[PDB]
Formats: C-alpha cells, structure tokens, sequence
C-alpha cells in the first residue's frame, strides 16, 4: 500500500495509492497562541487566538521545522499510518532546486524512515489525470502558477514560465478591496474567511468592462455571505474583480504578463512543428483555476492571440483541483512505476546523488 | 443598493432583524429618490430615481418572495431625475411627478398616459408638490424662494408670493384642509421658520415663528383629522408638532418629542392604520441610519372608549372621481370613511 | 490546572486509536470505535471506563449506529471524557478522524463538573492529533447526529456511519 | 470664475477592447511623417510594406 | 487543610478547602473614629467611625488597610493560625502584576504562611460551571466584570469593566423608597435596605409592561418586617431597583447595561470565538441571584446578536458563591499540592515567582 | 482665495490657500444632551462642545477613518464653513483631503454633500500622504501619518505613487487614549464617561512620550522617581503618573498590548518599503516622513530611527524626517497645493458635476 503526498502552498492532500480521491485534505497552516502549536484543520478551528503561519510561500520553504510538522500531521494525524511501512510518492514544482528535493528526501529517509520514496513533477502527473501524453499544463496554486508544455511525454524545461501570482495573492487582493466596501480583515484569522469568500462567490467574467457596467447599474450580481460570528456581508463587482488579477496582473502593481498570455509566450518558445498540438491541449491544474468561467475566458483570450487557423481547447476537468493527486495515484498503482522506487537502504550508501538522478 | 436603485417593501408584521438578502424592488438602473403608496390600492406604489423614470409597482399581498424588476408600467417623460411625486388625493390612477428639469407633468398610470405637461411656470429647482384638498389644484416650493398655486387641467396660476422665505436653504410649502398653505423655511440669517398663507391674501404670512438656528430642511407632516402639523427636520433629533386654529396667531405650539439619535428619513402612517382603541392619534416611522424606529403619538385620555372627538371621519381607500372624469373638470371630495369599526 | 495527570493506559489506548497499523482482519475488528475516560478513585489520574467501549467489530453485528449507543454510555449525572472515531462523507472526500468530547451534564455533581473542565487542557494537550472537540453540556447537544456533523464538517458533511443525514 | 467655462475638460481617452482592433498589419516604415491612415465611415486605408 | 479566601469588593468570603460554603462572610471595610474597626464590628458602631473599602473596586489601592482585614480574617473569623495552613487568594481580572507581587510579600513576609497561591475568580467561575471557554460575567458588590475565556486563559485586551453592582443598587433602593414615605438614610437602615432586596427585588421581563402590573393592581405589594417591629409595604420598587442593571441612566450614568455590555466584551474578541461564547455565557456574582436575571439576559442578548446565534444564558443555583467554590476544591486536591508556592521557592525568586507559577 | 479643509478622524484643521498655519483647529466631535433640563440647541459641534461636556455625550463622527454618521458630519462641516471659517462656502473652492486608498463610495458622499448641500463653486480632493510629503518639499518619500482613527504608510518615488505597497494599521490615538483609560484604572483613578475621554487624551498630549529602550525605562521607573510627573483634573484635583507616561505610546510599537495581531508602526513602515521595487528601496530609508498628531511624541523619531536600522541592511542609510510642524503637515501640503499655478487645471466645477456625476471626480484623483 504506497502513499501519494502532493504537498502544496495551501493544502496538502494525501490518501493511498489506487484510490480516486484524497483521503485527507488540510490547510497546510502552522498555528501558534499569541495569547504550544496547532497544524492543519485542528489550527484552523482553533484560529481565534492562533497566530497562522504558512510554512511554504512562493513554492519556497521559509522553515524546515514546521514543514516536518505538517508531514507529521498528515501520517500521524490524518492519514494514520506509520510512515516506515508504506512507499510515500511525493509531487514538486516545476524546475525545482535540488537543494530543496534534497531536504525532502533527507527528511523522509531520516525522520520518517520510509522504506521506499519517489519525487515527481506535478506538471505530468498532472497529464496522467487526463489521460494524455501531449499538452501544456497551466497548473495555478496557492503560492506560484506554472506552465510546462510537454509532447509525446518528452519535458521542454527551457519553455517553462513561472507567474509569481496565485490564489494567495487573489486572496490578499480581495481583502484589499473589500476594505472598500467597508468590511475590514486583518488578522491572519481573517485571511481564512476571505479565502472561503474566494472560493464560494468570485468568479471569472467573459468580458471585465460590460460586468463593470451591469454590476454598476443592477443588483443581480450581488451575494450573500454569512461570516463565523453571524453578520452577513454583501459583495458586488469583487466577486469577478479578485480573479481578474489572474488575467491583469496590473490590478496587483505587477508588471509580468496575464497567465493567458504567458501560457501563450510558453508554447511560443516551443518548437514551431509542436505548437498545433500544444493550442488543443491545455491543460488546466490547481485550485486557483477552479472560478467558474475560467474555461471560457481562457479559450477567447488565448484564441486572439494564437493564429486564427488553431483550435483552441482549454481542457479543464471538473476534478481539475486534485489532478496532480489523482495523478500520482495512477502512477503509484502501474506496474512499469516499481522500478521507478529509491530505497533507504539505497539512499544511505549512495545519497542524494540518486535522487537527482532518476528523477526529473 | 450595490448597482442601480431599489427600495425595501416589507409587511408590517416583519419587525425585528431583516435578512441582509432580503428581496428588494430593484427595476431601476439608477438610484431611488422618492416613493409613495397608492391612497386607492394598499399594494400599488410608485417610485421615482435618477434614471429620469418613474416606475410603478405591483406588490403581492404577501410581499416579496423573489427580487421585482419589471414593474406594471414604466412611465417616462422626464429629461432629468425625478425626485418628487404625489398621487392624486381623489382621482383614481391620477400621479403626479416632477423632475429637476422644472417640468411637472400629470400622467395615467392606468393608460400609461401623459394628461398634461406644465414646464414653463417654475424657473429654478423644484423642492416638494402639494396637492389641495380636493386635488383641484397644487402648491410648489421652488428654488428661487417663490411659492406658486397652480391649476394643473388649465394650466395656470392662481397665485404666487415672491420671496417667502428669504434665506438660501431648501424650503418646503403643503396645502391644508381649509385651503391655506403651510410653509417651512430659512431667514436671512439662517433661522429656521413656519409660515402661513391665504391664497386670496398673499402680501403677509398670518403667522411668522422662528424655531432655531439649526441646519437641515424641515419636512411637515399634515393631518387633516386633528388639523396637527408635525415638522421634521433632516438630521434633528426632535420631532416638533403644531396645531392651526382660526385664531390668533393661527400656529400653536403643543410640544416636542425628544431623541438622542438624528433621523434619516420620516414615514406617517395614514389613519386608517392606527390602533384606534389606544387613543393613538399619530404613528411616525423614524429612519436611522440601519434601522427604523416607529414613534407613537397618542392622546392622553383617561376614558377606555371611543373618543368620537378625536376621530372624525377620514379619507377612504376609494377614490371619488376617475381620470376622464377629473380631466373634464369635475371635483369632488374624498370619500370619509368611519373608524369606529376598528374599535376592538 | 488541577494537575491532574493522564494514566499510561488512557494514553497507550489513544496511540492503538489514533494510528491504524497494518494488521489481519481478526484484529481490525478489535480496534476501538469509542471509549470513555473518567477520573481514577483517588481523583489523580484519568483512567479508562472499564467495559464501556466500542470497538469496529461490533458495528454491524451487534450495534447498527455506534454514535446512538455511545451516547447511552455517557451517564446522566456524572462527567466523562469520550474519544470518537467519527467515519463520515464530504462532497468531495471520505474521512475518518477521532473526535474528543466533553460530556458535562448540568445534573452532575458541582466537584464533577469542575475537576474535568480544570483539567480538560491538560489531557487535551497530551492527546496531540485530535483536529475535532464537542463540549456538550447536556444531552440535546451530543444525541443528535447533525450536531456532531456541524462540529466535523459544518454543512459540508453529507452522510455520517454511512447514514445520510 | 473660478473654473473656465467650457464643455470637454473632462474628455478622456479609452483604447478599444482587443477584438475590434486590427491585427496583423505591416505598418510602413518611411521615414516621412505623414499620418500613414486614413479613415472614412466606410473604409480604413493604412500605408503598408 | 488549605485556606481560600476570596477578596471581594464588598464581602470577604473566607474557609477551610473541601467545605461546601466559606465559613465567614464578612464586609471588607475598615472604621476609623469620625480605634480601627474591621468587618461586622466596624458596622456595629454604625455612624461614629467613618468606613472605607481598601479594595473597593477589585483591585487593591490601600494596602495598609488590606492587612487589617486578612488579619482580621484569620484570627477572629476563621480562628487558625496563618502560618500553619497554605492560603489561596483571589484576584479580579485586570489585576497588575504590581498587585500580584505585593500579595506575594505581604503573605509570606507578614502572616508567614508555608504556602501560597493566586487564582482569578473569573476563571474559578466557569471552571466550576464544567467549561473551559466562556464569557464569565461576574457581578459584584463594587464591580461588575465581563471577562470572556478561551480554554482556561482571559482575554485582557476584551474585558470590560463596570462600576455598577450591588452597592448602587442598594443606595437607589434607598432613593427610592423614600417616595413610598420611609426614610432610610442612616448605615444601620442601610444595612436593612440591603436585606430588603436581597429577599423581595426581582427583575422583570417586560419592564414597561410591569409597570402598568404594579400601578392596576396590589399583586407585587410585598411586606417586610423591620427589625424593631415595624412592618414596610414595597410595590414598584421591587423591580425598578435591579432595572438599574440594565438602564443605567437610572442612576444617573452614561454606561451601557450589564447586558450590552457582555455583548461589547464579545464584539471586542476575535470573530472566530464569537460563537461559542455567545452559548457559553455564565453569571456569577452575588448581584446575578435576582429571580428572573438569566431569561432577561436571554432576551436582551438576542436582540442585540445576530438572528441565527444560539444565546444561551448558563445560571447555575450557586452561582452566588461560585468563586470560593470553584476555589475550594482546588486546593482540596492531592494533586495541587505540587501547584502551592512553597516558601523555599519564595526566598529563592522573591515576589516575582507569583507570575511564572500562577501565570 | 480657496479653502482647504482637512477633515480628520479626531481634529478638523481649516483655513485658507497661502497661510502657513490653519486659522480653525477643533475637536471633530457633536455633543448631545443626556439630562433634562428644568429652566426655561439639541446638538453642540466643537470647541461648544468640549466646553459643556459636564453634560453632553461626546460622539466622533468619524472612527477608523470610516465614517460612522453622515448627518453628524455635514454638521462638522456646516461649523467649519460658518461658525469657524465664518465665510459662505458657495463663494470659494474648497480642498479636500481623503485617506490613501479610500473608498470610491466614501469620495461620492464626501463631494455630493459639497456640491449640493453647500453648493460650493469648485472642489477637489486629494491624498493626505501626498500632501504631507509637499510640505517637507519632497518628490520621493515614504510617508507614515497616524491621526486619530488609522495608520497609513505610503511610499511615493518621484512623483509616482505605489498602491499595492501602501500598508494600513488600525491603531492611532484613540486607541492610545482607551488603552491609556486601562492602564490608569491600575494606579486608581477611574476614567469613563465620554466626558473624560477628553481629559486621558489631554493627559496623553502633555505626559507621554516614547522611551528609546522599553525594558530599560521600565527598569528606571521602578527603582525611582525621576519619571513621575503631576497632571490637575478640572476639578482641581492632582494625579501623579509613573510608568504610563511611556507604556501608553508603547503600544504603537508593540500593538500586542492591545491584543492585536498585526505589528507595529516600525514594522509597518519597513514591510511598506520590502512591498516596494528593489531600485527605489534606498531613497525610501532615506526620506522616511513622519506625519500626524500620534507621531508629535517625545523621542518618537530617536525609536522610529534605532527600529528600522535594526531592521534595514547595515550598508543603508535610514532618516527619520520629523519637522516640528507634522501636525499639521496635511493642511500645510494642502495649502502649497492649492496655491501653486499649475493646480488650477484640477478644480472640478459644479457644474460639470451636474451633468456629468461622480464620473469626473474619480478621474482626475488618485
Ligand atoms: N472552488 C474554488 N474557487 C476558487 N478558488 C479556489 C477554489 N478552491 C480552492 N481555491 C484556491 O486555490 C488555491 C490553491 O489550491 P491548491 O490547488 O490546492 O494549491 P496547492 O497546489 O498549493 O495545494 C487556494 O488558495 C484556494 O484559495
Ligand atoms: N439573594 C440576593 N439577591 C440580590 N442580591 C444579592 C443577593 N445576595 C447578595 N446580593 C448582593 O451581592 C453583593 C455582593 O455579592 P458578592 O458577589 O459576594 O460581592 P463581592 O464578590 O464583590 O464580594 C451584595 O452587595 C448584595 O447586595
Ligand atoms: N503633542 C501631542 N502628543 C501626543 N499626541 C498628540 C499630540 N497632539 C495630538 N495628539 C494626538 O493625535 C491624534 C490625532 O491628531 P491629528 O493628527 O490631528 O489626527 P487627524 O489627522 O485625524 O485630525 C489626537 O487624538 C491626539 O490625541
Ligand atoms: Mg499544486
Ligand atoms: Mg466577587
Ligand atoms: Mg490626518
């Protein structure tokens, strides 16, 4: 029985191999009294007095020992398995440095002591789920958003994009702008209830000035949200204005490119004989590509960009949100991926210069 | 409202807390300015907004269940907002609207007609429209401190007294029962005063009492029963109450109901809703700035029965006359009805 | 702080609970679907309820719902510490977490009622993993079934024991 | 007074959305400045390579 | 066998650990001639000595005097020696750590008790009602305090303090009944005023609708008997005076009522705990046993909360004396022993060992 | 002659374009009886106000920068124009000042009410932070003002603002003069009504001040007596302050003693400048700008100065600009503004408002 640990910027979604949903999805959230520490779901019920830090920020680790806590967490807590009897199949970013894939084979051959461990790229596993071999995945997170074009299972890491934009910083853009309507949240407590507005009221509109005209002259785009302590809230226009700063990173003060364009700018430095197949098959991945009319509004901008002779297919799946689990699950349950496992007993002679190695 | 304009219709029955998404009466796409209930139907209301139209409404007898956009006519002849309309006492789908492009129109909401258009007699902004008694004629305040009376169906005017008030600040001016006009307004050193006119002698005001020195226009509110003027100020927190006589100085005041909380808006109850057995002579809904608080003025009275003297006959929810007839020029008073059977 | 210690036996027992091992299915059926502690006769450590538990073979078999028949354990006039593993269905997911409860019945005695709730933070504190904690006061707040759904998943939950809601 | 009377003061610009623009065009390159467009109600004629 | 004495603002309640009900409740109030009087003997004088609270709003502001009653409390109302049996003290929230460690010196330093511990009689309060998170809103004598807590630790910045409780009531229910005739001005009359309300005052649901009760009828007419045989009739009076709670402009004062303000002290916490406070309120005070104060609270929350909160008002019978109860059967425990502050420990750290040990 | 009118969350500056100092500074409060009165004005706005509070009950119109009720502040308006200014507002323009990043639906009331209520010629509003940085003569800066209501840090480079950096704190000097209410209630003396909350702030502005090492001062306030000073209340009674005079303004730097999560004004400003471009980062430290009546404490900038350098790369440079004027630095900026010959082409008419709306006024701001 293999474990599949796709850790990411917010969540952390773990179960075991074979099966078709995540057993256990938490919050990937350290939290601390500032009135000894709280992880995951238990920090985020008791987040009235907790002071809550995420260990992972831009896909980049800002502290080691609260990243052992939440893999603590998901083997103890959530999954309720011992670590040194099952194989545990872990998920990186793409192009990630190999000091960073070096302490996480470290800490799961030393602290945890599992017999067998495996890193693979989020960006094809995320493929697997598709059931595909050929496209470009816009995997869009908590932390960074990616696109990795891949064809005929070959990786072109010198075409990978990286957009420093994501749902954390969605998140943080509609706080800023609720302000404006008069409702205020600071405390990092409060960063949670904003990012459950996110999730369950914004959505990604067609056009951005015709919903700026219709939001401005009607009250039938307006919701009802009811906060933890009772007083309800009404949005307007911020339900499509948080996630238009996926498409205008300007609305952020950023100065790169929307993730329509720099999807398109990733299959530009592609070879020219590939890019027809790259245009029907994108691939979209992550949480923060879960707004309703994301779809659609991908496919017209990126149809004005590419040349009108292509066929545009945004292919979002509605399990889209654990695609990179499902995918390591399928990897994990296929016979040609046994070969594919490193031992401890392996790692202990020979070290990280194995890992490297066999992987990608 | 987030986009466009809408007013909140609720029963009176739904007091305490109001849900947040509660329906509303969103049709317009700017926002709501003035609204009045229908004196002939109890769910007939019509608004006006800054999207230059004025819409009329059909609420169901339980109220709103899901959000009203389409209203049963949208009658529109204005260039600019519409900020004040007032049905016609009398005659049967009769309303009239005025807008700030100094127009006042008399329309038909029954055949979404326009009965007449009076657009040269006021040459500044126009404060509020009274119809008289009997709806045969109107009074207007205007921002040129002028006070006309004006014949809507002939199109003329019968009076007009320059100057009323002589101070800058929006002034106010209704008609009472016996056909004299009641006026609220500012001096030339801002002070805040009430006055009464005779149509037929309009050199001096009868009556010329000064309040204070506060800001804010003063709303009245008219009572033809017990001939009660109530004057609200917008932003006071006091609600001040005069009563006119035929002596002298034809303004008598009564007193003063006090409150620590400055008022938004203002809503009397017409008579035929009041508790009539509790004495209670007068119901006023004070609008705060997130809730609305419901005054009651009632009479002191030691006896538990009916006070005939406090309650004579008032105007009904039928109407007299009806819009080809009241056009031709017939008049006629409101049918008075009895509020002895509301004695429970 | 009562400083009131928790026995071996209640924290061996919360280990076998919380960390499921692979194990032939003879004793699967031996693991603890619930369990009561209560404080030892001298009132210095808590200790297990002897013969007052639930274990996963037993559901199915003997007991239909184990959440009805543990809540006839908790007794009516006396305060308890109970241990949970709730099995319950998302919209999205399956989940299995323990959940620790609070039984403090206004019925029960004024010296019951204080000693558990000073030394609730410290038994809580030794017990780490535990994400979901029901403090019911009285028996309407932990009979019924919605209500410890509300606490596991809000309105997210859709079955509980397999049992929609 | 205080304010110059006039009716345009507040005139601002707005690009068309993306759609209804006109792409790929190989707009001249001379070196004369001339306005390289003329526009009619019916047609748009642009100076080309 | 552990002492616990719970200083309150007005009464001192004091006795052995493991008893049900403190031994000696006395006033806490020192007479000096108009030659130092302490508790009962200081009101048995009445008007010749002029009296004074050291501690009269919770918080200590002579200490001098505060000595005269802990003396004053061991040797003549709980007649043991202060240096053969450990001592737990309470303290109001708020308390700074000032205060704490002048407790700590006076303890050690002056009665030379082998033990000591500081506890605050909020959290005493819910510990004894089976809850680790709350709002406590205890009522006193001089103070009444709204201290909400998350799993055994107060919240300072969202305690609220109030300067209203049972020593104003019981002066407007001698404002009051002197309209009915009586004259009640002198401290013996005081002390008989104060019997009044604590037998027949209660507070009624519909203050407004009470009123038209009492002034149609002679149902809420109530006799009282004086202790020189002369026998007073209360009408009215009888829920005005506790109405005072709840409309403070009674008395003159601009504060909010002990019911919006538990509801501010909620608002003032975080948004995620709201709701289990708002089901986990608890009254304690000897100023909360008026007949019908918890389904007045229960109304009045509610209208000030939110329609879909569940406002729960937790009454325990003794809640009266919750703080010394909850007290008690702490230092009864075998277990505590191990959380008393030995006096080996206070000659090493001095005074401040208080704050690492009893937080 | 145009006039500039800073409304702020406790004080209401007011005077005309060209001065040096505003000719009208008054509390922005509105008193209401809470008595009866039994010998033969419902509201009092100002300093009408502070003088009877013994009666009234003291409301800000304004709390956290947020406007709380709208009719009480046309009231703070209408005394401005002609109980203090005592000139007739439809007659010269009027400057306004407004919070950075405020809200589009609080600038929509905040001119209606000036165009229709007053009826003023010409308006315009324009961003405190930017105003402050005009009278110290910078283009480049950080700003950091703290009123009473908010705490607003704003970095500007050469003339061009940065919004998504500009950081907000809700901690100013209202909520140092309830926090120094709860640590006074410490040493006995009880401070409650509305009434005496003008007496802790009094006390605020004339006792307290910043210590430059917290631990330390703590340490020297309580071994002796050298740090208490004596305060007379009103009524002829002396109070004597110890360790409050420098734990109130603590809290600015330490916003945990108030039981908030968010860091202080030190931290605050550093984190506004890291949200910045790494290019623009050294002028920043350089040209740091106090700004408000919450930063006129004693040894303010001498703090200010040691916890950023802590905080900043040693090879910087950090500056700490506290001209002795910074509390009315808004209104001066304003007034430099309103005079200049170039600033006559952003007045909004009214009437192109009329037919034009709120449209325009949205332009021609940031
Ligand atoms: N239904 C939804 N709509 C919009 N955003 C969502 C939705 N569900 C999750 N998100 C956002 O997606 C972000 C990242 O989710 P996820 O893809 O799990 O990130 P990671 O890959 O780092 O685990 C979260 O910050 C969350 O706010
Ligand atoms: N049965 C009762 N009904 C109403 N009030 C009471 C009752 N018993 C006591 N009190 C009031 O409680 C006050 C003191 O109670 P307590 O909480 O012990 O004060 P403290 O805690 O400040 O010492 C007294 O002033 C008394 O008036
Ligand atoms: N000399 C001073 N020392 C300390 N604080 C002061 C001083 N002067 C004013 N303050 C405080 O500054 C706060 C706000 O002043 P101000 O800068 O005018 O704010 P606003 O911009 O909101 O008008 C006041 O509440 C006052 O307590
Ligand atoms: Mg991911
Ligand atoms: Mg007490
Ligand atoms: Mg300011």
């Amino acid at each position: 029985a293999a474990l599949v640990v796709d850790n990411g910027s917010g969540m952390c979604k773990a179960g075991f191999a074979g099966d078709d949903a995540p057993r256990a999805v938490f919050p990937s959230i350290v939290g601390r009294p500032r009135h000894d520490s709280y992880v995951g779901d238990e920090a985020q019920s008791k987040r009235g007095i907790l002071t809550l830090k995420y260990p992972i920020e831009h896909g980049i680790v800002t502290n080691w020992d609260d990243m052992e806590k939440i893999w603590h967490h998901t083997f103890y807590n959530e999954l309720r398995v011992a670590p040194e009897e099952h194989p545990v199949l872990l998920t990186e970013a793409p192009l990630n440095p190999k000091a960073n894939r070096e302490k996480m084979t470290q800490i799961m051959f030393e602290t945890f002591n599992t017999p067998a461990m495996y890193v693979a790229i989020q960006a094809v596993l995320s493929l697997y789920a598709s059931g595909r071999t050929t496209g470009i995945v816009m995997d869009s997170g908590d932390g960074v958003t990616h696109t990795v074009p891949i064809y005929e299972g070959y990786a072109l890491p010198h075409a990978i994009l990286r957009l420093d934009l994501a749902g954390r910083d969605l998140t943080d853009y509609l706080m800023k702008i609720l302000t404006e309507r008069g409702y205020s949240f600071t405390t990092t407590a409060e960063r949670e209830i904003v990012r459950d507005i996110k999730e369950k009221l914004c959505y990604v509109a067609l056009d951005f000035e015709q919903e700026m005209a219709t939001a401005a002259s009607s009250s039938s785009l307006e919701k009802s949200y009811e906060l933890p302590d009772g007083q309800v809230i009404t949005i307007g226009n911020e339900r499509f204005r948080c996630p238009e700063a996926l498409f205008q990173p300007s609305f952020l003060g950023m100065e790169s490119a929307g993730i329509h364009e720099t999807t398109f700018n990733s299959i530009m430095k592609c070879d020219v004989d590939i890019r027809k197949d790259l245009y029907a098959n994108t691939v979209l991945s992550g949480g923060t590509t879960m707004y309703p009319g994301i779809a659609d509004r991908m496919q017209k901008e990126i149809t004005a960009l590419a040349p009108s002779t292509m066929k545009i297919k945004i292919i979002a799946p509605p399990e889209r949100k654990y695609s990179v689990w499902i995918g390591g699950s399928i990897l994990a349950s296929l016979s040609t991926f046994q070969q594919m496992w490193i031992s401890k007993q392996e790692y202990d002679e020979s070290g990280p210069s194995i890992v490297h190695r066999k992987c990608f | 409202a987030s986009g466009g304009g809408a007013f909140l219709v609720l029963p009176l029955s739904k007091t305490g807390r109001i849900d947040k998404a509660y329906p509303t009466v969103c049709g317009h796409t700017g926002p709501v300015l003035d609204i009045d209930w229908c004196p002939h139907n109890d769910e007939v209301i019509a608004s006006g907004s800054e999207d230059c139209t004025v819409m009329v409404w059909q609420i169901p007898e339980n109220g709103l269940t899901s959000p009203l956009t389409e209203p049963v006519v949208v009658l529109e002849g204005h260039t600019k907002r519409v900020g004040i309309i007032a049905w016609h006492p009398t005659a049967r789908n009769v309303l009239l609207s005025a807008g700030c492009d100094n127009v006042v129109l008399i329309w038909n909401v029954g055949t979404a007609e326009e009965l007449y258009r009076l657009d040269s007699l006021h040459p500044d902004l126009i404060y509020n429209v009274s119809w008289n008694h009997n709806g045969s004629l109107f009074c207007s305040a205007c921002k040129d401190k002028s006070v006309r009376i004006i014949d809507p169906r002939r199109g003329t005017l019968v009076a007009e007294r320059e100057k009323a008030h002589e101070g800058a600040r929006p002034m106010r001016a209704i008609f009472l029962a016996d056909g004299k006009v009641f006026t609220t307004g500012f001096s030339r050193m801002s002070e805040r005063q009430l006055a009464l006119w005779d149509p037929e002698n309009l050199e001096e005001p009868m009556a010329l009492q000064e309040l204070d020195s506060s800001n804010g226009a003063l709303l009245p509110f008219y009572d033809p029963d017990t001939s009660v003027v109530y004057v609200c100020g917008k932003g006071d927190s006091s609600i001040r109450y005069f009563e006119i006589t035929e002596e002298p100085p034809y303004i008598h005041f009564l007193n003063t109901f006090t409150s620590k909380e400055p008022q938004r808006g203002m809503g009397s109850m017409p008579k035929r809703g009041l508790e009539v057995s509790k004495c209670e002579i007068a119901r006023f809904y004070k609008l705060h700035e997130r809730k609305c608080e419901p005054i009651v003025m009632t009479v002191p009275r030691k006896s538990d029965l009916f006070q005939d003297d406090l309650y004579p006959d008032t105007a009904g929810p039928e109407a007299a006359l009806e819009a080809e007839e009241w056009v031709s020029g017939r008049d006629a008073d409101p049918i008075l009805i009895s509020l002895r059977e509301a004695y429970v | 702080a009562s400083g009131v210690a928790v026995s071996d036996g209640v924290i061996k027992v919360f280990n076998d609970m919380k960390v499921r091992k692979s194990s032939t299915p003879e004793e699967v059926k031996k693991r603890k679907k619930a369990v009561l502690f209560c404080l030892s006769e001298d009132k210095k450590n808590i200790i297990l309820e002897e013969g007052k538990e639930i274990l996963v073979g037993d559901v199915g078999q003997t007991v239909d719902d184990p959440y009805a028949t543990f809540v006839k354990m908790l007794p009516d006039k006396d305060c308890r510490y109970a241990l949970y593993d709730a099995t319950y269905e998302t919209k999205e997911s399956k989940k299995e977490d323990l959940v620790f409860i609070f039984w403090a019945p206004e019925s029960a005695p004024l010296k019951s009622k204080m000693i558990y709730a000073s030394s609730k933070d410290a038994i809580k504190k030794k017990l780490t993993g535990i994400k979901h904690e029901l403090q019911a006061n009285c028996y309407e707040e932990v009979k019924d079934r919605c209500t410890l759904a509300e606490k596991l998943g809000g309105s997210a939950v859709i079955s509980l024991e397999g049992k929609p809601l | 007074k205080v304010v110059r009377q006039s009716k345009f003061r507040h005139v601002f610009g707005q690009p068309v959305k993306n759609d209804q623009c006109y792409e790929d065009i190989r707009v001249s390159r001379v070196t004369w400045d001339s306005t390289f467009c003329a526009v009619n109600p019916k047609f748009l004629a642009v100076i080309v390579e």
